[PDB]
């Protein structure tokens, strides 16, 4: 890093200086909690027929959304003290934030 | 494999299964679609599987500028040493600019429209032709940088493309973490949550760590509880805009030509903000336009974004709804009627022990969004803790930030306080009415609104230089 | 991970069942602060000619050794309040809990 | 490579480069070789470089039985059910058993006495030959888990091999944990620490991370600072035992020839118990023959403990001092005086400054075993919280956590309250009379010891089905 600069750089690089990549883009996110996976280590709940989660069978995400988060559009209720621009700057910012990429 | 088109469980492919007597879906042979997130270590047996983050964590609007070299080069106008940024060279919106088109391999956005053939537009980020609402901000910030970049060029002639581009950008990066922290994240968190997550900023502090954790791109998701099923356009005077001034969401993602041969931007934004959002409530989380039809006219079936949102979690090797919950300090719900207590709701406790088996493996995302709402917030304590934590961490951790002492003049900052998304909408369209103050609360016209001339303009005074 | 065991595994996997690996050989230390290298991910601060850590020039290990550590042996000061053995058993105690592999 | 013979800074060789005028090494050419540790993610430039622990991070003597299934297995004796562990087939100790040999592709041990070709042993982890001293207390356990074992069998003649093996292994690492636990950690943090850091066990938590730290690895090597120059071998007299009764340490490092040909463990074990530690005072910090002759016999040229402790901490990206009194709530002297402050002395603090320049930039271990030690502690603060921290999540998080619920009944809780490391010794040695509880302070004979018969044997009667 630079001894002096005066505006960010693009990729983020050099904002925190004893940790130069802390925020820079294309590394690892950090974690707050350790990770929770079928195998320990990288296979996801739901992966292996059969394989329970802490003793329980991992319930189809399909299917969670089916029973639970599926309602009729005609019962949505408009929110008296948010304007669409509260959803759409929320988008907006998640979009200045965080992009994990997956494979063409 | 291809995770597009085959519904085989292999590297990179972890499809979504089909439930029996699914509303939509009958085939049980069929799948929704998913592609694993990148491994930070491919192969790895030594470490736990993480992911990427492509873009800067900061709040210094890279979706804007771009978060890689290249990229934020290609964005900017290099023609002359008026530190613009690149805009559409073949339609403008009411004499106004348009984002530049970009050149993808397999444009989305093409497919959404024969006939017009309009390809994606090309940002910061690469998802901004996502919805045409989305589209509209973006080209709405491209347009306050190369006014401010007008603007600082006839103060301080001598300064050259470079110090024009640096000295804008600059400026939007702190207007975007003033709307997001002075106007926007109150109204997600609630003020008491506010307070405990977001105490009065001090100063830079660099042993914060400003990364991105991996529950947040998970937990920040609540957004899409918001989602209206219809992008509403309103003419000049707020009344419902021909042609089609509601058009089902389903139709509007990749639909940049709307954007471009529908009016531009003006009627996406007095439609953002003279139309309610949605609320969340514990029996209607999510519509069906997303739930059912997400992207359906570019993939070959149409996406469920709640069960992507749940599946990604899995894939993330995210912990469950009680291990968060014990990590933000929550009591951890063991059975029914305890999960019935913490969401004043025992029927939905029930239908979610009847999913999950346990609070313990409630997704993140479902887990969070089923909690009831924190007063004059939109997230529970869950989010709110998640979410709250994040940002101060990306405020506290940032060198850059605004009111960091050297970033700015005090002057400066004096100035700065003045900024808000409505004058930013003022200054930067043919929209003459908008929302009072806060933005984000106003919501019926003509009842939240004002006329332009009431609200004072940026003033750069402070930035010239001798 | 088995529904019920008795023993620990000579591993160290599936003592924590939510997440088996967790103190378990042959995986990642856990840290508690970020890393902190020359290039901000890989190169050991000294690595570089001339590169400064934190506004100052790296010392070589082994001068601080030489200039800090080093003392006369025959003023060696016998602990009164320890035995060797609480050297030993650190030592012992020690090996039970890491060893970082290298080439 | 090779880091064992070039001076050229290339992967993954780090070499330790030699300042002007050092005391030593006079081939300003010259340099002390240094393999950069292994990789989480070997190549990575997206994943910032993080190392490997190769054991288990629980208390659960894998010393003893190794970390892995290989060599688990290896380790056991296998050509009958009595769950016993394997035993050296060449050489005894006056009829006790010794370590295993290992069959070493490139053996150290070798090297450190031409004509008694011994070569170094084999146990749980692979650097049980390293000092005779360590190689004694392996030896230790060894026996211990087939006294064990073997008392069980009398106990239970119907439980086979895997039966008595994991018994007796599951003893011996409650045995570790509370030695540990109870006698060790109390003298290292001091009183006040030890409430901070470890108070009073309540039971397993699922949600405490038990890996070890990256920092531990450094920070524990505060242990270096209380290295005698000499092992000390004393007699059934507890006095000086010809041959050699203070053997240089640079001439004991990888001599397992030194135990299976120069009387075994016993007057190794006598000398520990009734020789004092080297106390770690701030212009006394580790001895030369660590720090000038660290492998001497065994390489071509003499390594640097307390550098290689610092060339480490840079290699795993370890911040600095500052950040690490951060870490634990400390204040961060940021000058001169205030680092004088800090320590409690200003030459010690001026000296420092010197080298670094800045507090921010002191090397972990330099600046941890710099601080004033902790009443009745043998380390400062800052050292005190990164080994407390360490320590209450291996214990919290610790599913086998021997006071944990239905890891052992009640009754067997109670018993194992009785064991001690002097019986330990009583009950697998020829010494018959040992140290005082405690272990860890008792240090003079005949002062600080008793006879063995006044120790209770630990009590299996409540593993019998
Ligand atoms: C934050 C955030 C993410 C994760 C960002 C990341 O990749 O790190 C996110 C995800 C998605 C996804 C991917 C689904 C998957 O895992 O496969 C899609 C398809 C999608 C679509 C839309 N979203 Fe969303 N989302 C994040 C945040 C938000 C917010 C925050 C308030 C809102 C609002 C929102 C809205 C929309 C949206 C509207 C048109 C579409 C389409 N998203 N998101
Ligand atoms: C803990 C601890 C380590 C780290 C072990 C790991 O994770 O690999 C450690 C390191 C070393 C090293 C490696 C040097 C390098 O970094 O290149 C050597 C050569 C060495 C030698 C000796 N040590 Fe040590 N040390 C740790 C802790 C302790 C303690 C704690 C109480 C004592 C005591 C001790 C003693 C000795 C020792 C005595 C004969 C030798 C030789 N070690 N250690
Ligand atoms: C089991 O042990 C763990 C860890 O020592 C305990 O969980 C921890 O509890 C603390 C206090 O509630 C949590 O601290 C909180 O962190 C959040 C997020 O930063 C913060 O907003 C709060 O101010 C508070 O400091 C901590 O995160 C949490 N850790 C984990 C890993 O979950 C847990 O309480 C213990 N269980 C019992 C019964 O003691
Ligand atoms: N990760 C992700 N993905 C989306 O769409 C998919 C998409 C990815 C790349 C470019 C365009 C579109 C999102 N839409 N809103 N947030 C999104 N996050
Ligand atoms: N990491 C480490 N290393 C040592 O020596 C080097 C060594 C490594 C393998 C086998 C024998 C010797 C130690 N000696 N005491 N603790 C040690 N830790
Ligand atoms: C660059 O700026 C000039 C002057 O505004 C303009 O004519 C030109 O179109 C711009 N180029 C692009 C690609 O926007
Ligand atoms: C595609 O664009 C053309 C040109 O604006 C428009 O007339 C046509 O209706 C659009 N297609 C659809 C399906 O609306
Ligand atoms: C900086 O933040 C860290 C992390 O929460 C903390 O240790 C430290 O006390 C903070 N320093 C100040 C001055 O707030
Ligand atoms: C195994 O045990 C038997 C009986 O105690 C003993 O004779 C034999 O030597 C042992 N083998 C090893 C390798 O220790
Ligand atoms: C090596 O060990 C032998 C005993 O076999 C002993 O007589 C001799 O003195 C030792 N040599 C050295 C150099 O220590
Ligand atoms: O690490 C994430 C976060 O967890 C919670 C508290 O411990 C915070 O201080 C910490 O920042
Ligand atoms: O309240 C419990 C705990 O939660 C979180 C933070 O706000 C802490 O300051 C607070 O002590
Ligand atoms: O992160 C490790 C250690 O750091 C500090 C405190 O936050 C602890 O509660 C925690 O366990
Ligand atoms: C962002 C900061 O990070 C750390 C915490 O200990 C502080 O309380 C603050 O939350
Ligand atoms: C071991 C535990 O880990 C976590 C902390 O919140 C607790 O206080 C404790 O230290
Ligand atoms: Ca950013
Ligand atoms: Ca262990
Ligand atoms: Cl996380
Ligand atoms: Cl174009
Ligand atoms: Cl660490
Ligand atoms: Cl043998």
């Amino acid at each position: 890093c630079p001894e002096q600069d005066k505006y960010r750089t693009i990729t983020g690089m050099c904002n925190n200086r004893r940790s130069p990549t802390l925020g820079a883009s294309n590394r690892a996110f950090v974690r707050w909690l350790p990770a929770e996976y079928e195998d320990g280590f990288s296979l996801p709940y739901g992966w292996t027929p059969g394989v329970k989660r802490n003793g329980f069978p991992v319930a189809l995400a399909r299917a969670v959304s089916n029973e639970i988060v599926r309602f009729p559009t005609d019962q949505l209720t408009p929110d008296q003290e948010r304007s669409l621009m509260f959803m759409q700057w929320g988008q907006l910012l998640d979009h200045d934030l965080d992009f994990t990429p997956e494979p063409a | 494999v291809n995770c597009e088109t085959s519904c085989v469980q292999q590297p990179p492919c972890f499809p979504l299964k089909i439930p029996p007597n699914d509303p939509r879906i009958k085939n049980q042979a069929d799948c929704i679609p998913f592609f694993r997130s990148c491994p930070a270590c491919p192969g790895s047996n030594i470490t736990i599987r993480n992911q990427i983050n492509a873009l800067t964590s900061f709040v210094d609007a890279s979706m804007v500028y771009g978060s890689e070299e290249p990229l934020a080069r290609n964005l900017r106008n290099m023609s002359n040493q008026l530190g613009l940024l690149a805009v559409n060279q073949r339609f403008q919106d009411n004499g106004r600019a348009l984002l530049p088109f970009d050149n993808l391999h397999d444009d989305p956005c093409l497919l959404t429209n024969r006939s017009a053939r309009i390809p994606c537009f090309l940002a910061g980020d690469t998802r901004s032709s996502e919805m045409p609402e989305l589209t509209s901000m973006h080209t709405l910030l491209l347009r306050e940088h190369n006014r401010l970049a007008t603007e600082l060029k006839s103060l301080n002639p001598r300064w050259d493309g470079e110090r024009l581009y640096q000295e804008a950008r600059k400026i939007v990066g702190a207007m975007v973490q003033i709307i997001t922290y002075r106007d926007y994240l109150p109204l997600v968190l609630g003020p008491t949550a506010m307070r405990k997550y977001l105490p009065t900023y001090r100063s830079y502090n660099d042993s914060v760590d400003p990364r991105i954790a991996n529950v947040f791109t998970n937990a920040f998701r609540y957004g899409h509880t918001l989602i209206q099923p219809f992008m509403f356009r309103l003419d000049n005077r707020y009344q419902p805009m021909e042609p089609n001034p509601r058009v089902p969401l389903s139709r509007v993602f990749f639909a940049s030509w709307r954007v471009v041969l529908e009016g531009g931007i003006d009627p996406i934004l007095r439609g953002l903000m003279a139309t309610p959002a949605k609320l969340n409530r514990q029996n209607q989380i999510a519509v069906d336009e997303i739930r059912e039809r997400l992207f359906e006219q570019v993939m070959r079936i149409g996406l469920d974004l709640p069960a992507l949102n749940m599946q990604r979690s899995r894939d993330h090797g995210l912990p469950g709804y009680n291990a968060w919950r014990r990590f933000c300090g929550l009591p951890q719900p063991e059975t029914v009627g305890q999960l019935g207590t913490v969401l004043r709701n025992l029927k939905l406790a029930r239908k979610l022990m009847e999913q999950y088996g346990t609070p313990n493996n409630i997704d993140i995302w479902m887990g969070g969004v089923s909690e009831p709402l924190k007063r004059k917030g939109r997230v529970g304590p869950l989010l709110a803790c998640i979410i709250g934590t994040q940002f101060r961490k990306l405020r506290d951790g940032d060198r850059f930030w605004w009111e960091n002492e050297g970033v700015f003049s005090m002057q400066q900052r004096q100035a700065l306080a003045q900024i808000s998304l409505p004058r930013i909408i003022c200054d930067n369209t043919g929209i003459t009415t908008v929302s009072k103050n806060n933005i984000f609360m106003s919501n019926s016209y003509p009842r939240d609104f004002v006329n332009c001339s009431t609200l004072p303009a940026l003033n750069l005074a402070s930035w010239r230089e001798a």
